[PDB]
């Protein structure tokens, strides 16, 4: 469970993360950005539901979740450090379109991560550019 | 180059179409229909042969 | 004619079977549907191959084991 | 407590109707589940979390009938009450989609994540309201204007559908200035007032 | 997942071997490596790579190849860099054709 656990703090963060950038003196540009990890975040709720699919049909094995959970859990954590740093650093205007192509070619090497931050930043620039 | 993007693009075609028709084939149905051979009896050919191919990987599957 | 041969062979591949903003108003049920249909396909598929395995190996259980 | 029984107060509290099990506290001005409604602390937390839409629903029941309460809200306020009735229509058509998977089923699991946007949006709706209570005429549409710059495109398009038809009205009242130069503004709502 | 399944009611230790077998090869065709390719970094880990670039029993070859095809991405990318861009920007100085500041 402490294993599994991990994406816990990711998606408390995560959903604070998604509230606190929302507001306009955190930016019409980071309310998109906390919008479009919502994107995200509904698909890993989304997944969660239907993992009650099968929590639902009696058969769950905790292998099954762990199976499934290492696929999701690196999903969920990327965007939390990315979130994570993109509050940590403050950063907003161009400065944290700076942050974001750097996050993007720091998750460069995991295309698990890149194509996600490659969606993330083409979704951002529609308001910078 | 020309032959070989109309290949490709047949074939993308193709399996769009859910064919499963290889690029090879292709090259060879190409060849075929420059000599003058009716799409009918190319197609006909074709589907009686790979039912002949598969009866035949069927047989020597239960062959080994 | 090639391509008349091509679509005599099209369906002869496996069938596939798996593969500026709203308006308010526009948010729909049936995206979130869609995509709680594509979860559960993904959640059948991974228990079904992990049936078929399991099928594989039962069967397998049972025999020899020389041949 | 039953599951499904709570799943039916729910499905009331989505509509503003407190249900059997939750009690709509004035402490609160949102669904509070009845003590006496002993389940998992779990599902108690689920029942709350799910009465973010009720309290929501609760408060922009009251206001849009705080604002056709009155007829001096003019046709802007009007427009505005009728824009969130249509909205209204809208979530009263989810709440219904709601009951049709609620026949034969679903989760608490599937309902929040169906409602995840619906909070969404209620929130949006509910930020443009609170951002725009106690406005009239100009003081409205710039409430309107103000809200008409923040992100997230869905809920942005939204407000900007809302805006594009609230500017009918105004729209109205300036093409009258332009061709009749008519201002038949019973409070003066046009810019261009007039001196009686 | 296979494994935690067979424990729902089966196998026998015996037969959970011997559905353990092949795993145990294609887990150590890694497991050597692993020791091999220790700090190796830039040309040093790409030569690493090499040191399994021809190693036998075809499913650890295919798993290795397989693998070093995918980490040859990061490096041909680099090569196509040096192509279009004729650029490596390597904070670490990571680029096999390295540049001086």
């Amino acid at each position: 469970v402490s294993r599994i656990l991990p994406v816990a703090a990711s998606y408390s963060t995560v959903t604070r993360f998604i509230e606190e950038k929302s507001s306009f003196e955190y930016g019409q540009v980071n309310h998109a950005l906390a919008a479009a990890m919502r994107t995200l975040v509904k698909e890993y709720l989304v997944l969660v539901t239907q993992l009650e699919q099968l929590q639902r049909q009696g058969l769950l094995s905790l292998q099954k979740l762990w199976f499934y959970i290492q696929p999701a859990m690196r999903s969920l954590d990327i965007l939390a450090s990315l979130a994570t740093s993109v509050d940590k650093g403050e950063c907003i205007g161009g400065a944290t379109l700076s942050l974001l192509h750097d996050r993007s070619f720091s998750y460069t090497g995991d295309s698990q991560a890149q194509e996600l931050c490659l969606h993330l930043t083409k979704a951002a620039s529609t308001p910078y550019f | 180059n020309a032959v070989r993007e109309t290949m490709d693009v047949l074939l993308e075609i193709s399996r769009i179409l859910n064919t499963g028709l290889d690029m090879e084939t292709l090259s060879i149905c190409v060849r075929l229909c420059e000599q003058g051979i009716n799409p009918e009896a190319l197609s006909s050919v074709i589907k009686e042969l790979r039912k002949a191919t598969e009866a035949l990987k069927a047989a020597e599957n239960m062959t080994s | 004619s090639v391509l008349d041969l091509l679509v005599q062979l099209a369906g002869s591949g496996p069938p596939r079977v798996l593969q500026n903003v709203r308006y308010g108003g526009y948010d729909c049920c049936h995206l979130s549907g869609i995509e709680a249909d594509v979860r559960s396909i993904i959640s059948g598929e991974e228990e079904l191959c992990r049936d078929l395995i399991r099928k594989t190996l039962q069967v397998m259980e049972a025999a020899p084991g020389t041949g | 407590v039953t599951e499904a029984a709570l799943v039916r107060d729910i499905l009331y509290v989505f509509q503003g109707i407190d249900g059997k099990h939750v009690k709509m506290s004035n402490a609160d001005n949102c669904y509070t589940v009845e003590g006496k409604a002993n389940l998992s602390k779990s599902l108690r937390d689920t029942a709350v979390r799910l009465a973010e839409l009720g309290w929501l629903h609760n408060k922009i029941r009251k206001y849009t009938d705080q604002r056709s309460l009155d007829r001096s809200f003019g046709l802007v306020g009007q427009s505005f009450c009728a824009a969130l009735h249509q909205e209204l229509r809208e979530y009263y058509r989810l709440l219904s989609v709601l009951h049709s998977q609620l026949q034969l089923s679903l989760t608490l699991r599937r309902l929040l994540v169906w409602t995840y946007d619906p909070k969404m949006r209620l929130k949006t709706l509910a930020a443009l309201v609170d951002h725009c209570q106690g406005r009239k005429g100009g003081e409205l549409a710039s409430a309107v204007h103000a809200y008409t710059k923040t992100g997230d495109p869905y809920a942005r398009s939204l407000v900007q559908h809302i805006l594009s038809l609230v500017s009918h009205p105004v729209l109205s009242f300036l093409y009258r200035w332009i061709y009749d130069g008519e201002l038949e503004d019973t409070y003066h709502e046009f810019f261009v007032a007039s001196d009686p």
